[PDB]
């Protein structure tokens, strides 16, 4: 399962 | 930028016998960028069911790829796997050998 | 699970007296939770994090403590003012297994009431001159500790009290309204038992 | 024994077309069990593995949602790096990003990770820590302030040590005949000679799983690491993988060569030498 | 900084009737969100996006739809429009950092069976007590507000023809009197001077937000549009 979050650069 | 050329292997799924059905694959890995051309081929001829595995990397990032198709060996036709990347002036090929 | 429990109903409180407002969840996963504020007629706003560190973020005297083993985000501050009366909502912050997602308690609404000095407590009747016998009676300047009570006969009605503030100099008045068409019965009994 | 889930991600820039390629594959240990592919038609993700069909839509539904997601910010990420490097737009370029756990025999979380890479080169990392950042130039110091400021890797960690864990251990029971097997390798030696005094000696490790395997040529005793020619473990394209390891050797000793094979799936580990 | 709009700020509607709520977000936002609040609790996602050109179901989907036509814009749409779909909704905003969201100031949404009960408030206002202005030297006047139905409404005070904040205390919530008819107060008090002094005028408004244009309306009575009521006094010695 893949992470919730989307941090970007 | 980083430019690694493919470190190609052209061989069959399970040991050849002539006359029976198996795969032939032809793995790239160790290239980068990901932009590649690679063609399976019979008796210099382009092989045109050729499926291949979703791009991939290890873990210092180099790609992989799994090209292949089934096929039937026999005794004298010849098979053979393509190869472009931006790191090659021109089309590596690489030949099938089951007795390697 | 992934919930949030508030306190409920109205939490009252004098100005000065600390604030403490009860958030408690259930969560997956490590948790990350939120307070939000929306005074009245105004937009909900971010307020604290239970971020940076064991259990302890924060804002504007407001804290929060994140105490995972009970599962606990209380809203904290020592010493309430009047301008802290707004709806308080605790919030799950869902990110790890699932899209990102606020959670919301149902917010507890707070309301912080003023420290009458001098109270001088009053029942007024008041005139409509455009209507003939219309009239109004006003509870005024009474202390904050007493109850205002709630209508009970029909075409009767009173309000909640409410508290008005005159610049010239601090002149915080607790007051209350009530009026009806019932033909005759008067302001002396309306305001009556707190 | 132990296992991993990992997520790939590959996003590069293509100025001749309209829109970036975003490719995602996730696997556990060595089985992919789901991909994605901005130029495919679906527009999900979808199943590479048989015990991955069993989840129902709300899985996909939910995958699907964050996997777009993660195209969409690796898109912009694209343009965020090349005003990072003053690079111009006319040039492609490659995002990579790669995140998962480990857990050992027990199922007991061991390590995690969360790195990327522009251009084949490491731009930044989570540390063994699991709390901090390496970031090799100012460009990623820029991206790890960002980070630092919305707490990525106290989330992280809660992925990491959490989701991550528990579902690869649910991937791990539904796949258990797939993926907690032990194929052990089936081994064989080859000869040819390369000239009139030189002989290639090919060791061969077939039809094995996991990918893992070591593969070592001794010449008395010695390990002949320095004259090796290793390559590249690959798939069969079955579930099993192969692998081979070479030395030439002078025509005449080939027996004071031996390979040398260890593998899960092998009790013991064989000795090869040709006769 | 971020800010986030929404429009309109208030709609009465029927059931079975068509509603779009708009949100408009200027802040370069990827992510948008749609909730409801109800009596003043709660905060129920209904659906999101995360950018422009999709849309997710929230948590409570039934009944509404949304639309991202573009990064800026996110719409709220209820097709057949429900008693039950009667509340306020809040629209946000985040970038990345999603667990900070920017809300816009919210709709009051009202669902009726019938337009017919819309009705604007009469509007009374309320002279002070002698007997408070000679003992306490303050004058509390009360302006009263009935008969009035959606409580889509907002009071303010007018003294000497400009709107005063200082000495007013209005109710926050309107008060329901009936099934169809609500009721709000508000005192304003000033000193007894300053009441007793016939220069100054008081003046209570009342903002009433009714239909709009395109709503029907019989040949009846007047349309309960958007509207003023105001009652007014002068000082006095």
């Amino acid at each position: 399962a893949l992470w919730g979050f989307f941090p970007v650069l | 930028m980083i430019q690694r050329t493919p470190k190609i292997q052209v061989y069959s799924r399970h040991p050849a016998e002539n006359g029976k059905s198996n795969f032939l694959n032809c793995y790239v890995s160790g290239f980068h960028p990901s932009d590649i051309e690679v063609d399976l081929l019979k008796n210099g001829e382009r092989i045109e069911k050729v499926e291949h595995s979703d791009l991939s990397f290890s873990k210092d990032w180099s790609f992989y790829l799994l090209y292949y198709t089934e096929f039937t060996p026999t005794e004298k036709d010849e098979y053979a796997c393509r190869v472009n990347h931006v790191t090659l002036s021109q089309p590596k090929i690489v030949k099938w050998d089951r007795d390697m | 699970m992934d919930s949030v429990t508030q306190t409920e109903g109205l939490v009252t409180l004098t100005e000065g007296l600390p604030v403490m407002l009860n958030c408690t969840y259930q969560s997956t996963y490590s948790p990350f939770l939120f307070w939000y504020v929306q005074h009245l007629n105004e937009a909900p706003k971010l307020l604290l994090k239970s971020f940076t560190d064991n259990k302890r973020p924060e804002h504007q005297g407001f804290h929060a403590t994140l105490h995972k083993s009970s599962s606990s985000f209380h809203l904290q501050k020592s010493s309430a003012q009047l301008s802290d009366s707004a709806l308080y909502y605790c919030a799950l912050f869902l990110a790890s297994s699932s899209f990102s997602k606020l959670v919301f308690g149902q917010g507890t609404s707070l309301s912080v009431v003023p420290n009458i000095q001098n109270p001088e407590p009053a029942v007024y009747q008041l005139k409509d001159p455009r209507s003939q016998d219309s009239t109004l009676c006003l509870f005024t300047d009474f202390d904050s500790q007493i109850n205002v009570p709630k209508t009970m006969e029909s075409g009767t009605f009173i309000t909640d009290k409410t508290v008005l503030d005159m610049k010239a100099m601090d002149s915080k008045s607790n007051g209350a309204i009530a009026w009806s068409n019932q033909t005759s019965f008067t302001c002396q009994d309306i305001f009556k038992e707190t | 024994g132990s296992h991993s889930m990992r997520y790939f991600f590959t996003s590069v820039s293509r100025p001749g077309r309209g829109e970036p390629r975003f490719i995602a594959v996730g696997y556990v240990d060595d089985t992919q069990f789901v991909r994605f592919d901005s130029d495919a038609a679906s527009q999900r993700m979808e199943p590479r593995a048989p015990w991955i069909e069993q989840e129902g839509p709300e899985y996909w539904d939910g995958e699907t949602r964050k996997v777009k997601a993660h195209s969409q910010t690796h898109r912009v990420d694209l343009g965020t790096l090349r005003g990072y490097y003053n690079q111009s737009e006319a040039g492609s370029h490659t995002v990579q990003r790669m995140y998962g756990c480990d857990v050992g025999s027990d199922w007991r979380f061991l390590r995690g990770y969360h790195q990327y890479a522009y251009d084949g080169k490491d731009y930044i990392a989570l540390k063994e820590d699991l709390r901090s950042w390496t970031a090799a130039d100012m460009a990623a110091q820029t991206t790890k302030h960002k980070w630092e400021a919305a707490h990525v890797a106290e989330q992280l960690r809660a992925y990491l040590e959490g989701t991550c864990v528990e579902w690869l251990r649910r991937y791990l029971e539904n796949g258990k005949e797939t993926l907690q097997r032990t194929d052990a390798p089936k081994t064989h030696m080859t000869h040819h000679a390369v000239s009139d005094h030189e002989a290639t000696l090919r060791c061969w490790a077939l039809s094995f799983y996991p990918a893992e395997i070591t593969l070592t040529w001794q010449r008395d005793g010695e390990d002949q690491t320095q004259d090796t020619e290793l390559v590249e473990t690959r798939p069969a394209g079955d579930g099993t993988f192969q692998k081979w390891a070479a030395v030439v050797v002078p025509s005449g000793q080939e027996q004071r060569y031996t390979c040398h094979v260890q593998h899960e799936g092998l009790p013991k580990p064989l000795t090869l030498r040709w006769e | 900084e971020a800010a986030v709009t929404q429009s309109p700020r208030s709609k009465v509607a029927v059931t079975g009737g068509k509603v779009t709520l708009s949100c408009h977000q200027t802040n370069n936002h990827d992510y948008m969100y749609w909730y409801r609040q109800d009596t003043g609790h709660g905060l129920r996602l209904i659906h999101y996006s995360y950018v422009a050109d999709s849309t997710e179901k929230g948590d409570i989907p039934d009944g509404y739809k949304a639309s991202r036509p573009s990064q800026e814009n996110f719409s709220l749409i209820l097709e057949l429009a429900s008693l039950s779909q009667t509340a306020v909704y809040f629209c946000a905003s985040s970038d990345w950092v999603s667990y900070e969201q920017y809300f816009g100031p919210g709709t009051r949404l009202t669902v009726l069976e019938d337009l017919r009960n819309v009705t604007p408030p009469k509007v009374s206002l309320f002279e002070p007590s002698k007997a408070e202005i000679a003992n306490k030297q303050k004058a509390t006047l009360v302006c009263l507000a009935r008969g009035f139905f959606p409580d889509h409404v907002e009071l303010s005070w007018w003294v000497n023809g400009k709107e005063v904040h200082s000495g007013v205390s209005t109710d926050p919530q309107a008060y329901k009197e009936s099934n169809y008819s609500y009721a709000l107060s508000s005192r304003l008090r000033v000193s007894a001077t300053f009441w007793h002094n016939p220069r100054n005028h008081f003046r209570c408004q009342v903002q009433f937000h009714g239909l709009s244009e395109e709503d029907k309306w019989p040949e009846g009575s007047p349309k309960p549009v958007t509207q003023n009521i105001s009652a007014e006094a002068w000082g006095r010695a």
